[PDB]
RNA sequence: AAGCUGAGGCGAAGGCGUCUACCUAGAGGGUUUCUGUCGAUCAAGGGCGAGAGUAGGAGUAUCCAACAGGAUUAGAGACCCUGGUAGUUCCUACCUUAAACGAUGCCGACAGGAGUUUGUCAUUUGUUAAUGGCAGAAUCUUUGGAGAAAUCAUAGUUCUUGGGCU
């Protein structure tokens, strides 16, 4: 059975991504649509094709070669702004790099994002 | 550890298997785990000659005998059909002769 | 007369054609002689016997024993080098060690909390693993002092973290191994793609086929 | 301008059972089981072989054939002024400074990697370049830019390695038919010998 | 009976140099390498000269691995660098499977000139 | 890696692969560096050269033969090659 | 129920080989049939479960725990030999254990080539075959990663630590 489909998905890019692909097939959702796109947005990633089949979905990923692990984390953990900064220093390598991805009331952002806009809510996972 | 990945056993898929006998322990061992098909002439090869004078009927062809031959791990060591041989060359699974 | 140059690169220091050791590990080419090395880094690099041990062959006549010796060479300026060797003698051993730890040689660093000036922590957590052993080497803010065994602090000293954490696993009494696995984390600090070495720059003229008429006619 | 299929699809198409790797260059697998190399690659690849080789020194330049179809070796060296290895390779070749004859390139050019995987993975411990004449039959790894090729029959061999040749020449200059055929890049048996040595008395 | 390595290694490095001199028989070359290298004792040198023989009625036959001696050397340079007259690639018809034919279709160079089939 | 108030800050920078985009770090010898000549038009040499790059990985599976031809086709130094046909 | 009989097939595992008719189950394939999330895994609880063993009938050829002789040995309660009842076979109740072993729990995804092979379909007259598809069953390898190592395409994707349950 699939018991998660963000956390499955962001498995696969990372095989990907270790062996050194080009591109990659995912069954699409609107979660895992958003947490490409706010990967998009900091340039760990190319640009991608989410294609229709009267289905759940496919995507097709573009592959820059930038990337080391996608985590999908779960259970889905609450995380409240004065408690997030421990969840930075246990989930990320190192200070400097690399963001957390958690879906804020506004919408799906990073950490970096999510204290500017003073919005915590439950996490998805990470990158870097 | 594991001596074998097959553990001597060339049974894939299948729980249980047929018992047959070693010729001369006579000892009962799995089908799946030292068979040889076994073609000798009947009178022999220096005694051939000495009978084909006194055959009735010219010529004549001097039969064969057959054996399915079944042993088992001690019974085939002492009699040198198997041996032992080094870990590298175990995994050889072709007999001896070799071909063009 | 001292050394003679043997090989193409022995043959580029001798003549000072090449300067620096940056440019022969952006190359990625063999260090084949000690005799580079002593050269290169002439000044502040040394040698530091980490530990012998005794080793012991049977035989038909009872026990030929060996001694079994690490040295690790290292300037205090972000350079690293570990070595191994046997042999019957102990002055054989250690100056066989010392030696290898010159043909194998640069170790990455960077800021904990911000860009201050001159960085002085492992850009990111790394773990180097020989054998059982695993090595972590983990950010740290500014002015902690370096903390691990006595063993890692001596190696890491020499690369010179100023400050550092560390995480050791599995049966680190086996000093040989958590001594390479230290060596080793500090490898994979370059292994480890940043956003920092993103772009493309122009690739650097190999020092060979740019110095290929010196070296012939 | 310029057409040597006549000179390339006298001799060669031949092969047996194909690898990953060499599945782009080659053409229809053909009924009985042989597969038919593609002469319209073969050709562009070594128009590419060519300005690889033209590397600053050609005596740096390392063309290194243990297979005995070794005749073709010798004279790409000598046109080239590439240097080369007769009989078995030696191992702790491009490591192993105390041998005699220790040389590093900066590039090497094979017979076939198949037969010889011990230049080739030799390559990989001093960031040497490899560029390989290998048929389909072929493990590809380690190797850069394939000239897919035969092997196995004498001719096959002589015809790339004169054709490489050729194509160099007309680069660096001194090469606008020059006179050399490609009837001296053969693998000659002594029985093939035989022959020569009658020719020479023939002469005089 | 077996010849050592020292009085193999020699007697290859006397014929080497002068494969000028010596012949078939023994007790010629015997008090030829005497003249030719140095040597203490008087066994040494017939069995050196025992070999050189040895190697000589081998010669007399196709070309022995591991030595080289001058003669065979400038022999093997004329034998080598000429190479006869015509290309002997041109059929010059050139016959080709049906396949192969399809695949010179393919590349875009049918109607070369050269036949097709059988 | 930068200092932030102004400067560049370590000592050298890895080279990257061309066909994967990883780091080719200090010790893997089997790196390679090309040199590839680039050619006027009628096959004259114009004396400038591309310099392709490829990391040990790459060497290690069988690949780097297909982004050479990947590679050198996006330069223009071949026809063909790259892109069909089998059959 | 020999030979055919194999690193071949089927079965949840234990296990299943002559041929004929009979009742019965289902995996895989094909499907521009139907329903629409009905599912995954599981304390209790329920069934199936080699061989030995037990109870009561029906058999009793072979082989045979015990037992009886005969050898050998210092002794031989054993190995070897000659005889031998219980059991070994069928039917009705039980027992519920094995190195019940891939010593690898079940469902789900992805990550590499190579040729074998079983079932079945697809496009071809290479039609008891060729290439390709799903589902099995194994294998090889100069591939990557893992592991203390032996080794393993899963024992990989794990201090770069979190798909779901026991």
């Amino acid at each position: 059975v699939r018991t998660s489909v963000l956390a499955d998905a962001l498995k696969a890019i990372t095989n990907a991504e270790r062996r050194g692909m080009r591109q990659v097939l995912i069954p699409s959702s609107k979660v895992i649509i958003a947490f490409l796109k706010v990967m998009a947005s900091r340039n760990y990633i190319g640009d991608f094709e989410v294609i229709d089949d009267h289905r759940s979905g496919k995507i097709v990923i573009n592959l820059l070669g930038r990337l080391n692990k996608c985590v999908a984390i779960c259970p889905r953990f609450d995380v409240g702004l004065g408690d997030l900064e421990m969840w930075q220093a246990k989930l990320l390598p190192s200070r400097q790099f690399g963001y957390v991805v958690l879906s804020t009331d506004k919408g799906i952002m990073d950490h970096e994002e999510a204290r500017k806009h003073n919005a915590g809510g439950k996490i998805l996972g990470m990158f870097f | 550890p594991v001596k074998r990945r097959n553990h001597g056993r060339s049974k894939m898929n299948r729980g249980h298997t047929r018992t047959v006998n070693c010729m001369n322990c006579g000892r009962q061992v799995p089908k799946d785990k030292i068979t040889r098909f076994a073609i000798k002439n009947m009178v022999d090869a220096s005694s051939a000659k000495d009978v084909s004078d006194a055959c009735i009927y010219q010529g004549y062809e001097l039969p064969k005998t057959y054996q399915k031959q079944y042993y088992c791990v001690s019974c085939a060591v002492h009699r040198h059909v198997v041996r032992p041989r080094n870990v590298n060359v175990r995994r050889n699974r072709v007999p001896l002769f070799l071909k063009l | 007369g001292g050394w003679q140059p043997r090989t193409k690169l022995g043959r580029l220091v001798k003549s000072g054609k090449i300067k620096s050791i940056e440019e022969i590990f952006y190359h990625a080419i063999p260090i084949k002689e000690a005799e580079i090395v002593e050269h290169l880094l002439g000044e502040d690099l040394k040698d530091e016997i980490m530990k012998i041990m005794p080793v012991q062959k049977q035989t038909r006549a009872g026990q030929r024993t060996r001694f079994k010796a690490i040295a690790a060479v290292g300037d205090g300026k972000g350079h690293i080098g570990l070595g191994i060797k046997t042999a019957a003698e102990v002055a054989n051993a250690i100056k066989g060690a010392t030696i290898y730890a010159k043909l194998s040689i640069p170790v990455r660093r960077g800021y904990w909390g911000n860009k201050i000036g001159l960085p002085h922590t492992v850009p990111n957590t790394v773990t180097g693993k020989c054998g059982s052993i695993r090595m972590r080497l983990i950010p740290a803010p500014r002015g902690s002092g370096i903390v691990a065994g006595t063993a890692a602090k001596k190696l890491l000293t020499m690369a010179g973290f100023e400050d550092l954490f560390t995480s050791s696993l599995g049966h680190t009494k086996t000093t040989f191994n958590f001594l390479v696995a230290t060596y080793k984390a500090m490898e994979e600090t370059f292994k480890f793609l940043t956003p920092d070495q993103w772009e493309d720059r122009a690739f650097e003229e190999h020092p060979f086929v740019k110095n290929s008429d010196w070296l012939h006619g | 301008a310029v057409i040597k299929m006549m000179l390339a699809a006298k001799v060669y198409l031949g092969s047996t059972n194909l690898s990953f790797g060499m599945k782009p260059y080659v053409f229809t697998c053909r009924k009985d089981g042989t597969h038919v190399i593609n002469l319209a690659m073969t050709y562009e690849k070594i128009k590419l072989a060519a300005r690889m080789i033209y590397a600053v020194e050609e005596p740096k330049d390392v063309l290194a054939s243990t297979k005995s179809f070794t005749r073709a070796v010798h004279k790409f060296a000598e046109f080239l002024g590439a240097n080369y290895v007769e009989q078995r390779f030696t191992p702790g070749l491009f490591t192993n400074y105390s041998i005699k004859n220790f040389c590093e390139p900066r590039l090497m050019i094979v017979c076939d990697p198949n037969t010889d995987s011990q230049a080739v993975h030799e390559a990989a411990y001093a960031n040497i370049p490899c560029i390989a004449l290998c048929d389909t039959d072929a493990h590809l790894d380690y190797v850069d830019c394939v000239i897919p090729c035969n092997t196995k029959n004498k001719n096959s061999m002589g015809l790339v390695m004169w054709l490489l040749t050729r194509e160099v020449l007309r680069l660096r200059g001194a090469l606008t038919e020059w006179s050399v055929l490609p009837d001296l890049f053969f693998y000659r048996d002594a029985a093939d010998e035989a022959k020569i040595a009658e020719a020479l008395e023939a002469e005089g | 009976r077996i010849r050592t390595k020292t009085t193999k290694r020699a007697a290859r490095l006397v014929i080497e140099r002068f494969y000028g001199q010596l012949s078939f028989d023994f007790q010629d070359n015997k008090r030829v390498c005497d003249a030719v290298a140095d040597i203490p004792s008087k066994r040494m040198r017939n069995k050196i000269a025992g070999y050189v023989t040895h190697l000589m009625r081998r010669l007399e036959r196709g070309p022995v691995r591991g030595i080289s001696f001058k003669l065979q050397e400038q022999e093997r340079e004329k034998r080598d660098n000429w190479m006869p007259t015509t290309s002997k690639l041109n059929v010059p018809k050139i016959l080709v499977d049906p396949e192969t034919k399809e695949m010179l279709a393919a590349i875009g160079l049918g109607e070369m000139e050269g036949v097709e089939v059988f | 890696m930068q200092n932030d108030a102004g400067e560049i800050v370590d000592m050298l920078i890895p080279r990257k692969c061309m066909a994967t985009d990883r780091l080719i770090p200090p010790h893997d010898h089997a790196s390679v560096q090309i040199q590839i000549a680039k050619v006027n038009d009628d096959g004259l040499p114009t004396g400038e050269f591309e310099t392709v790059v490829f990391s040990g990985y790459v060497r290690a599976l069988g690949e780097s033969d297909y982004a050479l031809n990947r590679i050198a086709t996006e330069k223009g130094l071949l026809t063909g090659v790259y892109r069909n046909e089998a059959h």
